């Protein structure tokens, strides 16, 4: 039966907005009828409910703005999977791949990645609580930049996902997905590599539809997070067929954020350079800065990935894995930082080109 | 370091 | 530190 789902992390709950996730064979017609279901049933108990979103492409369901009041009812409602309420997360060669990037707006112009980065119209993100465009500019550079990039002959497209304080939903990042998804059928190309270097906390919802989409043929790279903790409490970290990507320094060192850091852990795949990472800075069309964290390592790696998809585009996702890993500098990473219990657990691995 | 460590130069 | 050019940075480094 049917179960309810919510953020473990109680600062990071967005109370009054679920989405509900039907059975897997659920098609769109039917996902429709069940939403205005929903609604009836709510307007003849005297609530009144909002549908957002209808989702179809990787997970058939939808959007609700209601009162939780309403669900236990909506639980009984015919083919749904699950519902799982909303929730916050934040942000943490190349040439036949598309790499897309979910992130913050992005400065397109910057001459570091002018002409190979293409903004889609794509934009869902929450209301607040230059600066707007640091965090995706950067990783936007570090994946294709001309003069700092990994993937120099890589092309890029943006979804902005995040607003400009970094912070976004679960809900917009699955619209993100499924808008990424849609494209794809619609104007097939080459092999994609997405790149979410971002976090929230562990999401039922946000892991399958990774899923789902690296099922689909599709390769997911992500950050572990920053939050010196086990990446397996975080999504999309945890989803078991992305590629989560863990920070390391120039000491080979995990990185230390302020008082935290990188995550590591089981749901860790391998590290990357992510302390003191030169880059595009949105301040000027000529601007770098320094940034760091898990979503520049995750950038990194996306774009080693896109490098080596070039070279091999046949390559299925686990053959891709073995390749990052067969490629990556073993037992170099300082094990004694971790955990004591996570040091087996914790791959030690440091991603690395093709020679 | 970090174009380095992984390799590109 | 905002380097205003590559060589800026460059130098710095
Ligand atoms: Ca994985």
């Amino acid at each position: 039966t049917a179960t309810f789902h919510r953020c473990a992390k109680d600062p990071w709950r967005l109370p009054g907005t679920y989405v509900v996730v039907l059975k897997e064979e659920t098609h769109l017609s039917q996902s429709e009828r069940t939403a205005r279901r929903l609604q009836a049933q709510a307007a003849r108990r005297g609530y009144l409910t909002k549908i957002l979103h209808v989702f179809h492409g990787l997970l058939p369901g939808f959007l609700v703005k209601m009162s939780g009041d309403l669900l236990e009812l909506a639980l009984k409602l015919p083919h749904v999977d699950y519902i799982e309420e909303d929730s916050s997360v934040f942000a943490q060669g190349g040439s036949l791949v598309e790499v897309y990037l979910l992130d913050t707006s992005i400065q397109s112009d910057h001459r570091e990645i002018e002409g190979r980065v293409m903004v889609t119209d794509f934009e869902n993100v929450p209301e607040e609580d230059s600066k707007c465009d640091s965090h995706g500019t950067h990783l936007a550079g570090v994946v294709s930049g001309r003069d700092a990039g990994v993937a120099k002959g890589a092309s890029m497209r943006s979804l902005r996902v995040l607003n400009c304080q970094g912070k976004g939903t679960v809900s917009g990042t699955l619209i993100g997905l499924e808008f990424i998804r849609k494209s794809q059928l619609v104007q097939p190309v080459g092999p994609l590599v997405v790149l979410l270097p971002l976090a929230g906390g562990y999401s039922r919802v946000l892991n399958a539809a990774c899923q789902r989409l690296a099922r689909a043929g599709v390769v997911l790279v992500t950050a572990a997070g920053n939050f010196r903790d086990d990446a397996c409490l975080y999504s999309p970290a945890s989803a078991p067929e992305v590629i989560t990507v863990g920070a390391t320094n120039a000491q080979d060192q995990p990185v230390t954020l302020g008082t935290l850091g990188t995550n590591f852990g089981r749901c860790v795949d391998l590290f990357a350079p992510g302390e003191d990472i030169i880059g595009a800075s949105s301040d000027c069309s000529t601007c770098f800065v320094s940034q760091s964290g898990t979503s520049q390592a995750a950038a990194h790696v996306a774009g080693i990935a896109a490098m080596m998809l070039s070279a091999e585009p046949e390559l299925t996702l686990a053959e891709l894995r073995q390749r990052l890993i067969h490629f990556s500098a073993k037992d170099v990473i300082n094990e004694a930082w971790f955990p004591e219990d996570q040091r087996v657990l914790t791959p030690n691995l440091v991603a690395a080109l093709p020679p | 370091w970090n174009l380095v460590r992984i390799g590109l130069l | 530190t905002v380097f205003t050019s590559w060589e800026e940075y460059l130098d710095w480094v």
